[PDB]
């Protein structure tokens, strides 16, 4: 109901004991959870939500519980902690919260060392609902070590951190992109090349599309080759990804300078690769149109 | 003792792909020391 | 009694800066890919500055 | 303790030899009698610290002539580096007990000669040099770092704690 | 504690690090104690630990757990917060100007000499007295005066050889104030001691007034709230592996007795009781009542220690008026307490119900004055311990006044927390005092629950001390709700606790 109501009409009214009351019980309702449901999740988000600026005064609080959950001994507790961060995660700044968000910011990068993907997951989720708001170049882990630290991740070889993690990746390549060295951004490229195997389909167009950005941020011609030789692979879905990933690069920076290589490289003589660039040159026209 | 200054350890699919081109070179050998003369690599591998 | 400074921190270099040590559990030094002024970088600096 | 120092004792007398053979050389007289070596009659610190210059500056030029220069060596004997130090100079750096042992026995006699010169500057006292040098003497354990060089050092270590304990 | 890919050789092989760099974390105060036979002493990187030999599989754990200048971030995050403190409320205490000296990159980690953290510069003039312990009261602040305070802290690591944080500070202010190359602006300051290892904190200096109570809470309130201390704390138990298993962080809010277990003493007192008349009529219609013996109740829960020292009313004779002269008795008799205590029991602060009797043995105390002296903000209830069998009838028929010491800890000390046996006890004395009947049944339900004769209650087990636990909670709330007209289903998190546990 609470959820609902406030949703629907804004916090306006709401005096002082009333919403002092109202954050605490909400509280208990959220370490009470004993189900795995978004429903406390969603009336936390949306309760902070409408308290808009109100809720200055109990950071200490909110986040000292969630901290003290993130501790816990069952990984559910500390997932479903991981999960509130990344909801409350933008009052948590727009209240000015730079002891406090600046203690999330770091202690996640500690948490970061996890090996339950179902905490390492939803870690990543918070870490880039964080970035979401404080942009890169005032988060407390400087990226210039966040994503050095990110790419041991990528070999983690399931499905939900994975996700999150070429999120952040992704995130990180698009904009920062420039707080980090032309050697790690081969170093994951490399990486990369063998996230396009993963059972997931958004895995894979997310892979892509990083390609795409490194692409923008590095200049084509180095992740090109690199798109070649794994052209050479067998088993169709990786192959077919990287057509996709040759097309998107080349639709970012202009086909011109693909064009040649791509052309060239319908010399060599094996199937896969004469079909991988005739494919790449489907995908192409699509994409360019024009 | 391993050592150190080295990269990983070949993926299966890398493993595969040489594999391959090894298999290949014992093909050629063994159409080499038996000289065939009905024989034909394709542009297309 | 005699006091030194522990001077090279034990940082196994193919692990920071490659994000990849061949030993992998075993390997006897600290896995850390972590760039940060030193124990002498800052000395040595703001001395000559 | 007691008893340990019994057992030193009984061991000194029983390995005892005569002289047994004899040839002669007298360093310093051979030393003096050559056309380079003045004599004089100074004060015991003032050659304390003359002794104390003389090895420091032997050890650095041993280092320099040797043009390590990433590594120093600074006045109360020990050595630091510089920089971060690469394979190549990790290894051409590496130093054995002949350097080690020399450097941290100079490191005693400056730890002995500086209580000396505390006292003589004035700042201390007659009883505060007794008992620091009475500290000196027990504890070379741990402030020089001998014993990783010549581990057989650990006969004197235990003897001095017998006599502390007899004391 | 912490319940393919296809590897090379050397990973296939060679042992596992981790856990032998856990156990040397974990044991670590220990296996780098300060007392040893021969080892030359050397100090860890950026960083005031000291190491005396060479203990790789150590020296990684520390050092990775003060990566990226931790250690120097934790001094300036301490010295920011103790100005904060000051920024505000340099009003009462007359601080015309608050000076943080802008910092040598290097006053933390050096161990020999130091610099100063805070400059005070008053309005006027104090008047300040001798140096005592942060943890003595009596303070003639008298000697001198000044406009110029310095304040230091200094962090340490400690170890079991030596972690007495009292003589640390002592020590360090002796030395660095009377040394010749600590650079003080002023004869005149205070230094408060950190210990990393061991969470403890003191202080020794020269006060003024106002300082004791202002830097006791500003401290405490630190060494539980900063930032810096909790990233450290966090990599601690992420390199050791160590999860809680508690949910809601056990009842540690800010209040006191997170503060008050601690190795230090604490006292509880209760002279509420001490005075009793028991009432029967006469054949005349008035209600004749008899004055009855009484008795002193003294309390250290990190032991489950109490005092009692009963009163006989041969005090009843010719003294005027009863409760003020018996405020001056329980005066003079915690008094002769503490010169009849050895020098490990002595007691370092006492708590009394009667905010009202301080006074008395305020000025008492005079022989013994290192004894903070307060009144308890949450009554505790020890005048339910007039309800049980032993006791009881010990004080009623008891004919000299005299002394006893019960251990209420029956044999918990041994499976639960000086922690748990406190609260589990404020429990046990809540339920007397509210109700004493659904305590008998509820602390004996078991038909054959049986107490061994030194005990002050039944021999249980886990399982139904878990399941009494939230029955004597249960009936503290029912109760409250009954005498209040109240919804037990209604309260928060924060009312039900502190009902249960005290005042609001
Ligand atoms: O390890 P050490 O260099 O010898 O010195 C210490 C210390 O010496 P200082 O007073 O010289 O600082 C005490 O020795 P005493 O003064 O008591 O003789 C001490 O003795 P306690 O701790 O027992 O008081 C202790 O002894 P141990 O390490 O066996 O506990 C030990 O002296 P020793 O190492 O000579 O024993
Ligand atoms: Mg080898
Ligand atoms: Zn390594």
């Amino acid at each position: 109901t609470i959820e609902k109501i406030m949703g629907n009409l804004g916090a306006a009214d709401i005096d002082h004991k009333l919403e002092e009351q109202l954050i605490d019980g909400i509280l208990y309702a959220f370490q009470e959870q004993t189900t795995e449901d978004s429903v406390m999740l969603n009336g936390f988000g949306t309760v902070v939500n409408a308290l808009g600026k109100r809720v200055k005064p109990y950071l200490p609080q909110i986040c000292g519980t969630v901290l003290w959950r993130l501790n816990n001994k069952s990984a559910k507790v500390r997932q479903q902690a991981a999960d509130l961060i990344s909801r409350t995660a933008v009052v948590m700044k727009t209240c000015q919260e730079e002891k406090l968000m600046g203690h999330l910011g770091v202690v996640l990068y500690e948490y970061l060392g996890e090996e339950y993907p179902e905490v390492l997951g939803s870690i990543l989720g918070a870490l880039k609902a964080i970035v979401n708001v404080i942009g890169m170049h005032k988060m407390t882990p400087p990226i210039k070590d966040l994503l050095p630290r990110l790419t041991p991740i990528l070999k983690n070889r399931h499905e939900k951190v994975q996700e999150n993690c070429i999120d952040l990746v992704g995130r990180i390549a698009d904009r920062g992109a420039e707080y980090v060295s032309a050697r790690e951004w081969m170093r994951i490229c490399f990486e990369l090349l063998e996230l396009l195997k993963a059972h997931k389909k958004a895995i894979r167009r997310a892979t892509v599309n990083t390609f795409g950005y490194i692409a923008k941020a590095i200049g084509p011609h180095d992740v090109l080759a690199t798109l070649l030789n794994n052209l050479k692979v067998q088993e169709r879905q990786n192959r077919v990804c990287t057509t996709v990933a040759i097309a998107i690069v080349a639709e970012t920076c202009s086909p011109f300078t693909v064009l040649p290589a791509l052309m060239n490289e319908y010399r060599v003589p094996e199937l896969n690769v004469q079909n991988g660039v005739l494919k790449s040159l489907s995908f192409l026209f699509e994409y360019i149109g024009e | 003792g391993g050592k150190t200054g080295s990269g990983g350890v070949a993926s299966s699919s890398e493993s595969n792909r040489d594999r391959r081109e090894r298999l290949r070179q014992l093909a050629l050998e063994t159409i080499d020391i038996n000289k065939d003369p009905y024989f034909m690599k394709n542009h297309l591998g | 009694a005699t006091v030194r400074w522990d001077y090279q921190p034990d940082i196994c270099k193919d692990y920071k800066e490659t994000g990849f040590c061949g030993f992998g559990d075993s390997c006897k030094f600290l896995h850390d890919r972590s760039d940060y002024k030193h124990g002498w970088q800052i000395e040595r600096e703001l001395d000559e500055g | 303790s007691y008893q340990k120092l019994l057992k030193y004792y009984v061991l000194n007398a029983l390995k005892h030899r005569p002289p047994k053979a004899q040839k002669k050389r007298y360093l310093f007289r051979s030393f003096k009698a050559t056309k380079f070596f003045q004599s004089t009659k100074l004060d015991w610190v003032e050659v304390g610290l003359q002794v104390c210059r003389q090895g420091y500056n032997m050890l650095n030029l041993l280092i320099h002539r040797k043009n390590l220069n990433y590594l120093h060596l600074d006045y109360n004997f020990n050595l630091k580096p510089v920089k971060t130090l690469t394979t190549k100079e990790r290894k051409k750096s590496r130093f054995g007990n002949a350097f080690h042992l020399c450097r941290e026995v100079l490191r005693l006699t400056k730890l002995v000669v500086d209580s000396h010169v505390q006292y003589r500057l004035g700042n201390v006292d007659a009883f505060q040099l007794a008992d620091g040098l009475q500290y000196i003497f027990a504890h070379v354990g741990q402030l020089t770092g001998m014993y990783r060089y010549k581990y057989k050092l650990m006969r004197q270590i235990r003897m001095c704690k017998d006599l502390k304990h007899l004391i | 504690w912490e319940k393919w890919k296809k590897l090379t050789n050397a990973q296939r092989s060679g042992l596992n690090q981790i856990p032998n760099r856990r156990f040397t974390l974990w044991w670590s105060p220990t296996i780098n104690r300060a007392n040893v036979y021969v080892g030359f002493q050397v100090q860890l990187d950026l960083t005031g630990i000291f190491m005396h030999g060479k203990i790789p599989t150590l020296k990684i754990s520390l050092i990775q757990i003060f990566r990226a200048h931790l250690w120097q971030k934790i001094h300036e995050s301490i010295v920011m917060d103790l100005c904060q403190v000051f920024d505000q409320e340099l009003d009462a205490l007359e601080i015309e100007t608050v000076q943080k000296e802008t910092i040598h990159p290097r006053k933390s980690y050096k161990m020999n000499s130091s610099c100063a953290d805070i400059l005070l510069f008053a309005s006027y003039k104090w008047n300040v007295s001798r140096p005592s312990l942060l943890a003595d009261s009596k303070d003639v602040m008298d000697s001198t005066t000044t406009q110029k305070y310095w304040i230091d802290i200094q962090l340490r690591w400690g170890d079991y050889d030596s972690h007495d944080i009292e003589r640390y500070a002592r020590a360090k202010f002796l030395d660095y104030t009377t040394d010749n190359m600590s650079i003080y602006p002023s004869p005149t300051g205070v230094l408060i001691a950190i210990d990393l290892a061991y969470n403890l904190h003191s202080a020794y200096g020269n006060w003024f007034p106002g300082s004791k109570p202002l830097i006791q809470q500003a401290m405490a309130k630190i060494m539980k709230a900063n930032p810096a201390l909790y990233v450290l704390r966090e990599r601690i138990r992420k390199g050791l592996q160590l999860y809680s298993s508690e949910p809601t962080e056990p009842y540690l809010s800010s209040q006191n007795y997170g503060e008050l277990f601690s190795n230090q003493i604490i006292w509880f007192v209760d002279d509420t009781n001490v005075y009793r008349v028991t009432i029967h009529k006469t054949f005349e219609g008035n209600l004749t009542t008899k004055p009855i013996n009484g008795a002193i109740f003294i309390f250290n829960p990190r032991t489950g220690q109490l005092f009692l020292k009963i009163i006989h009313t041969s005090v009843w004779a010719g003294q005027k008026r009863l409760g003020q002269l018996a405020k001056w008795k329980t005066a003079e008799e915690v008094a002769a307490l503490i010169r009849s205590l050895p020098v490990e029991e002595q007691p370092k602060q006492i708590i009394v119900t009667r905010k009202g009797m301080l006074d008395p043995l305020e000025v008492h105390l005079l022989d013994f004055p290192n004894i903070v002296i307060k009144g308890s903000e949450l009554q505790l209830p020890f005048q339910a311990c007039l309800k049980v069998e032993k006791f009881g009838d010990l004080i009623l028929k008891a004919t000299e006044p005299q002394m006893v010491l019960f251990n209420l800890y029956d044999d918990w000390l041994k499976t639960i927390s000086s922690y748990t046996a406190f609260s589990r006890l404020i429990l046990i004395l809540r339920a007397l005092h509210v109700n004493n009947d659904r305590a008998k049944v509820i602390l004996k339900p078991d038909k054959t629950t049986i107490t061994e004769p030194h005990h002050i209650w039944p021999t249980l087990t886990d399982e139904e001390w878990i399941k009494v636990e939230v029955q004597l909670k249960d009936l503290i709330l029912a109760d409250y709700g009954k005498k209040n007209n109240v919804n037990v289903a209604s309260l928060t998190q924060s009312e039900i606790r502190d009902i249960i546990l005290g005042m609001e």
